[PDB]
């Protein structure tokens, strides 16, 4: 019949292929899908969700209830950091488990700005104000309220309102970031600071606790899917 | 016949099967039956997945026989068991429709029809004073499924101790293997910080959920509509919904060491309704 | 479409105002919707990236292995009965695609089957084999299951079947969305019965979580020529891609190593996170 | 097009002007522009030559070797490991393809890979084999490399997979522009670490000319049979295509031996000329 | 849908994803700032590439906060120092922008912020007498990658002495291999008729450059736009231009055997721009 | 299905060959290009780039910077020839690690226009006259300005211009010429000379220097693709 | 002539396939129907039938 | 209302719940020097966001 | 908290920034600080400046003041 010529790639199996193939069960009658709430188009759309950060990992506090939580004190003001994290969403340790972390772990490329969120959990008899900055990389990391205040920050009033949220915008020089540590693709720094002091009245508690949630922004995207180191097996079954 | 997209390429579909084919906040009051609520410090309230309860459509209905619908006589607020909040306490759970089984009319539907669907009203309440600190997460996960104690078999918990009722179960901090093997207790183990099914709680917030910080609120509201991979179940056997409380900041007060307060929850079946009638179902639960 | 690109940045000044769209309250249930423009000064830019590879039919995209088979051929000359394979339908039986799927609550799908068979020889013996032939053949529930190589079942007057000839290409089947719901359920959270206080108490048990919504039947796998005087062993791989897939209600990723079909957790397992300082960069 | 012809010569009798387009000034930077009729008389011709096979475009069509990848399956009878390869993909370990694309500083273009296997028996033992099938996979960066040639890892849920069966058609797959920059980088000068005073020497050392733009995984190789009694050893060539290219800022070739991933010589080789008298033809 | 060329034959393409498809003169005067610059004997100027340094535009912008221009407070001519030709000369290299790390507030942007791009105008000035014979080829290279002088290992220069600053480096005639196995001093090994990089100098001349007679003139003028394969990118680690000198006919004066001369280099940067603000940098340059 | 028959050249390799492939990674989501400086659309752009000549190559001065430099003195007018050179782009010593050489020595057939640029480099108070020659084959190489005379030439007069341009027309038998040593398609020759002498005034250097460069013209064109002699290997890697 | 690849599941047999095979027995002249009693479209026509129920399943 | 502020210049930002407004000097906004008012004839600079930010001072 | 916000005042259009001080800020206890029943309470003031609009001329070598 007709004249062919086999080219090269034939009778090979490709994972990615997208081809078409017989079906085993001709003429089945599909039941029809109904409305279900909770519908996901995207990826992406799960990322966008803020997750709390488990800042605290320390030997005695990792793996329980207690690494959620960053203490606060109504002690002196002092120029020393309250936290100290480094912007790299897969691989730093304190973010790579939240979902944003999870869903970066499944790809090598990623790219847009971020967020995060700050909530205070003390009396409402409590007051202070916190500074919370973010550096970008190539200088020595801030461990003075002196150098932090030099990069992108904002200035925390604890009141009616007991939330803040900060951007972090994207400052790249390539197109994308590796989903890995590099020192090449570095992402920066982000700590917090106190501004003035945690005053509190008598016949309240002394000490608080914060809490911390990361997400993405409106213009955040990841590419090249890939598979994650955080899960594995050893017997089939 | 072909098919021109872009990338211009074109594609011919062989088969006859399509799958062989390539790819103002702060105040609330709420009314239902002859029950009403009144809240002054709010935090709004949450529709879960932005979808509002509501009956079963004729283009979706499974069976074939006329369902009843109660209405006022079983779509009113139950107020549940008052749980203790010290500063040892890991959270509670419970599950619906569960936790309504011996509700008024409605456990009295529940267990005379063989299928029912509703959705739900959830209203937690806990209030302190200006000098309390603390934090509560409140959550509502669909199809909450729970680890057991045992390490030799799993899926091995019995249907009495997977269904507490109206008074729930409580989470731990620690795991621990049940190991008699001559009287396995067939109990579930739910731990904290992993939610109670292995995954991590900091994600918790992926499901519906409000937060009650003691300095801002003192209640929550959460509207459950119904969610299955069916049109229509059955109620006795499977649970559509579960809650879970945790403290994610103790409790505190003043310099007292041992404060407590009160939490209660009220729940409200809506738009519940029921097929299948015939002699009542006399469960043993325990 | 999700090819689509993203907003474009905007030119913002300095600001001085009332409105603080910093400040929030993370207590009601919603997340804060900033974006650069409302906490620092910024420039115009024009946007070209897209999120078209992370869509949920991007996602999920490849073939995974979900199991391996494996049957034989034995010696003319001994007594050891021909292997054949049978195999239950699950993805649960390794760990990558199972914790892809476990994103959320419910799905529907169609599927892509690829068979890949691989053989070998046992013995040091010179002897020779000629080219094999394989039969796989799907037994959906209540039909008979086969007990020897070659008993009438394998007739398949109703059963399809896939005849397949080594060293040729991996064999490859489709199949539709087959459940008896509206859609897959990955999380079921009840029981198959309920026990009753006049019946006995073992006439009611059951397993948690265990629902006669996830019986598929199995596939069966063998030989189908008669043993030579060598043995001869095979291995069967089975990839599975899912297409035309829509997913609701998504949940947490698994954080723990998976013990058993269900949520349960092995004492040992449970301390998926390391050590590191809080004011440590 | 490249395929227009080249422009006519003109004729031009004799001259006499004082104009003097033969004299110029090289110290400008330029190139005198001048044809065969400014300095001698010509005839009329028609041109039909054409410069289309000198273009990028064809200047780089063909497949070129970048490595030679070493997989073998062992004796069963024996106790070394099975050995799988896995080679980390770049154009710089061989000379003809890198002195071809160092002609240029910067360069974009979808990629074409061909892979050629062959095998060959190890012992003079007459044993035998069954046909092989090989898995070839991609490992982007941050993804968990194989250990062993039968663990988890080669499941591929979302790592894309070639199996390939001995004895048929090379194998062939397509790659688009995949950098994280706007073209690929050739060259780089410069460093991925900034020392600081403040910091030990060592906490800021990095080698000159070594950037993350050119980090692009490994592919791993390995024979998806289980071993026979005879060991077999197979050798994979691939071979690279560069198609719709497109390069920016011409460099001079190499005039001496490569000595590394960079540009650095080594000494007994830097006299690439040899000898020849000033007044001799 | 069938695309038809010419040899006629037809093509079509089967997959999505375009990969998958089958393939006067002499008078000059320059402004910048508060500075000027005369020249009587000029060969005219280059402009690199047919390209004048422009400022980044919105519609290739990577970086989303607003940039930095401080314009005449660095775009200015800066003088390095002046080097001393004689007979035994084989030429000075310098790495841009690594040569203006120490000039003003150009140097004080550079070490402030995160990101920069600039272009620049290089002036070479060299005077002798009309009884001088002589002749330099000066030349800008995109990427100037330098050989090092260890054969045991390779990529092994120190960041130290890759960046010399306004003092630059010189070529060597000859290649000395460094045996020193205990302290290694990590340095370039530039030949000069490799042009440093095993590529041979008589091919130079393809890459931007200009030619300074001593019998013709006195002066160049290279104008180098930005040349990367990023919109923008790190000052501090990367260098985007070199600048390399070397004498094509040896220096001759008269009869005496030790003539010299001196020449000097004056650059300005052009339409520079910075982002991401930060505390400043402090490298450990010696 | 559709019967089909399949003809030589089924399962084959050819690296030439052009045919589509499928894509291992679909709906990838590439970078777009900038407007970078410096774009090559073919090869022959850079052969029409003049590049210097190495006409020293002897022992003690190749493979240095003395072998770009040929030495003029001022001594009394003679007949000799002072370089010789033959047409031979690709396979001369002195020609083939040019630019346009190195680009040759990729093809297998050349043909066109070439020009040849001088440069003197003595004091502004020199003078002198030259004579560039070149000669099509047939005839003995020239060895005196008197047969040199009787080809092409140009007579170079050195003042304010330094620089003198040689071109040599395309006359050849053959529409193209090997890229080889060979007698059936040789080139010519091409010599300098003395037209007058070098005069200097006192108190001036007595000996110079001159720089050579080559180049195509508009009509140069080459084909038949092949492999260089000009790069090799011993081990891999 | 015509470049072809091949894909996945070639020289397979699946029993429920679809496809055109050469005709043995070419230009046979074929017997043609005539109209019987009682023909049968659908399997569930046959299911609609009433059928006796073997109620009384005893040893005896 | 009055009680609610927020600030931003460059990349920095300040928020406060409790204020009492904001005071403007004689009612006069800060501005840039106009032309029929320069001195000095040559061409100013103008950093802008490089230095128009916050900056804290000790406490 | 409180917020000023100041223009640009002097009796010249510009001047040098080193030489001549604009502008001075001060603080003063109008009422002093008490804290229920306790002697000594003390609490943080903290001070936070934006230039604006700002504009410079005559550009030379860098200036080294002595400030000790
Ligand atoms: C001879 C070759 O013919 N093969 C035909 C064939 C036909 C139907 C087949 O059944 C396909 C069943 C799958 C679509 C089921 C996959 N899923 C859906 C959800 N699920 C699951 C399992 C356990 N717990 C929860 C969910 C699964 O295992 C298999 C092969
Ligand atoms: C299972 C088969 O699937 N294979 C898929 C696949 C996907 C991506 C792959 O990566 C391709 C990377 C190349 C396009 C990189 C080539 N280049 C670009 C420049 N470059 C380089 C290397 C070192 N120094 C300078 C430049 C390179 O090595 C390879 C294979
Ligand atoms: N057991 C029989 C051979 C098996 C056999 O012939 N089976 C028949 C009837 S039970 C069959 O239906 N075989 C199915 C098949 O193997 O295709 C023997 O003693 O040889
Ligand atoms: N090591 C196992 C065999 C390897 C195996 O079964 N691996 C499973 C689970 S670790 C797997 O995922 N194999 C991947 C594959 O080889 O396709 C044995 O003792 O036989």
């Amino acid at each position: 019949g007709l004249p062919v010529m086999n080219t090269p790639g034939s009778n090979q199996y490709l994972t990615a292929d997208n081809f078409q193939s017989p079906c085993a069960l001709p003429e089945f009658d599909v039941t029809p899908p109904i409305d279900i709430p909770g519908e996901v188009k995207n990826m992406m759309e799960l990322a966008e969700i803020d997750t709390m950060i488990p800042f605290d990992l320390s030997a005695t506090k990792k793996n329980t209830m207690e690494m959620y939580r960053v203490r606060l004190s109504d002690k002196p003001h002092t120029d020393d950091p309250i936290l100290c994290l480094s912007l790299s969403p897969a691989s730093d340790p304190r973010l790579s488990h939240t979902m944003l972390g999870e869903i970066l772990n499944y790809y090598t490329h990623w790219a847009g700005s971020l967020k995060f969120t700050f909530m205070f959990c003390g009396s409402m008899m409590a007051t202070g104000k916190l500074l919370v900055s973010y550096a970008p990389p190539g200088a020595d990391p801030p461990k003075k309220r002196k150098e932090a205040m030099l990069g992108t920050h904002v200035i925390w009033d604890i009141g009616l309102q007991s939330s803040c949220t900060m951007v972090v915008p994207w400052i790249s020089n390539t197109t994308y970031r590796l989903t890995i540590d590099d020192s090449f693709t570095e992402g920066g720094y982000i700590s917090v600071f106190y501004q003035t002091r945690i005053v509190v009245p008598l016949s309240t508690p002394r000490e608080m606790d914060i809490l911390g949630f990361v997400s993405a922004c409106n213009d955040f995207s990841v590419r090249l899917l890939r598979d994650t180191t955080h899960i594995e097996q050893k017997a089939l079954a | 016949g072909a098919q021109v997209s872009s990338q211009n390429y074109t594609t011919i579909n062989y088969y006859r099967d399509s799958a062989s084919n390539a790819a103002s906040d702060r105040v609330l009051q709420l009314t239902l039956g002859n029950s009403t609520i009144t809240a002054q410090e709010a935090a709004n309230s949450v529709v879960a997945y932005g979808r509002w309860p509501e009956y079963l459509r004729d283009s979706e209905a499974n069976p074939v026989d006329q369902p009843t619908e109660p209405e006022v006589a079983a779509c009113r607020f139950y107020t549940l068991d008052t749980v203790s909040w010290t500063k040892e306490s890991r959270g509670w759970w419970w599950k619906l429709p569960d936790a309504l089984r011996d509700m008024g009319l409605f456990g009295q539907n529940m267990y005379y029809h063989y299928l029912g669907r509703s959705g739900y009203t959830v209203h937690v309440q806990c209030n302190a004073s200006k000098f309390h600190q603390g934090a509560l997460g409140v959550f509502a996960v669909p199809e909450m499924c729970l680890a057991g104690d045992s390490n030799t078999t799993t899926m091995h918990t019995s249907y009495q101790n997977a269904n507490p009722g109206e008074k729930g179960g409580t989470f731990t901090g620690t795991f621990t293997p049940d190991n008699n093997q001559t009287s396995p207790a067939r109990r579930f183990c739910p731990v904290d910080y992993l939610l109670g099914n292995g995954t991590l709680l900091g994600n918790a917030f992926v499901f519906p959920h409000q937060i009650i910080n003691l300095r801002t609120n003192n209640c929550a509201t959460l509207v459950l509509p119904y969610v299955n991979s069916l049109s229509i179940d059955s109620m006795v056997k499977h649970n559509n919904w579960g809650i879970a409380i945790l403290p994610l900041a103790p409790l505190n007060f003043a310099s007292e060491s041992s404060p407590e307060i009160p939490i209660t929850l009220t729940i409200a079946p809506m738009c519940c309704e029921f097929n299948g009638l015939r002699n009542i179902t006399l469960p043993r639960l325990q | 479409t999700s090819r689509d690109a993203l907003p474009n940045t905007e030119a913002s000044g300095p600001t001085h105002s009332k409105e603080i769209p910093a400040l929030t309250a993370v207590e009601t249930g919603a997340t804060n919707p900033l974006v650069p423009s409302d906490t620092v000064q910024t420039r115009h830019v024009v946007q070209h990236r897209s999120r078209s590879e992370s869509s949920i039919e991007s996602f999920f995209a490849r073939g995974a292995c979900v199991t391996i088979m494996t049957v034989d051929n034995p010696a003319s000359t001994t007594n050891k009965d021909k292997l054949f394979a049978v195999w239950k339908i699950t993805y649960k039986d390794t760990v990558q695609l199972r914790r892809k799927l476990e994103f959320f609550t419910y799905s529907r799908f169609d599927m892509e089957l690829t068979f890949v068979v691989t053989a070998n020889f046992t013995e040091t013996n010179n002897g020779h084999a000629l080219n094999q032939v394989y039969q796989i053949m799907y037994v959906p529930p209540g039909a008979p299951v086969p007990e020897k190589w070659d008993d009438y079942t394998w007739q398949t007057s109703s059963n399809p079947s896939i005849f397949y000839t080594y060293g040729t290409a991996p064999a490859r089947i489709s199949v539709p969305y087959v459940g008896i719901s509206n859609a897959y359920s990955h999380f079921y959270d009840g029981f198959s019965k309920v026990p009753l206080k006049d019946q006995s108490a073992a006439l009611g048990d059951s397993l948690y979580g265990a629902a006669s919504l996830n019986d598929f039947g199995i596939l069966a796998v063998r030989v189908v020529n008669d043993p030579n005087p060598t043995k001869v062993t095979s291995k069967i791989r089975v990839y599975l891609k899912p297409k035309h897939i829509r997913v609701w209600c998504p949940r947490p990723p698994r954080a723990v190593a998976y013990y058993g079909p269900g949520v349960d957790y092995k004492d040992g397992t449970l301390t998926p996170l390391s050590t590191k300082d809080l004011t440590t960069y």
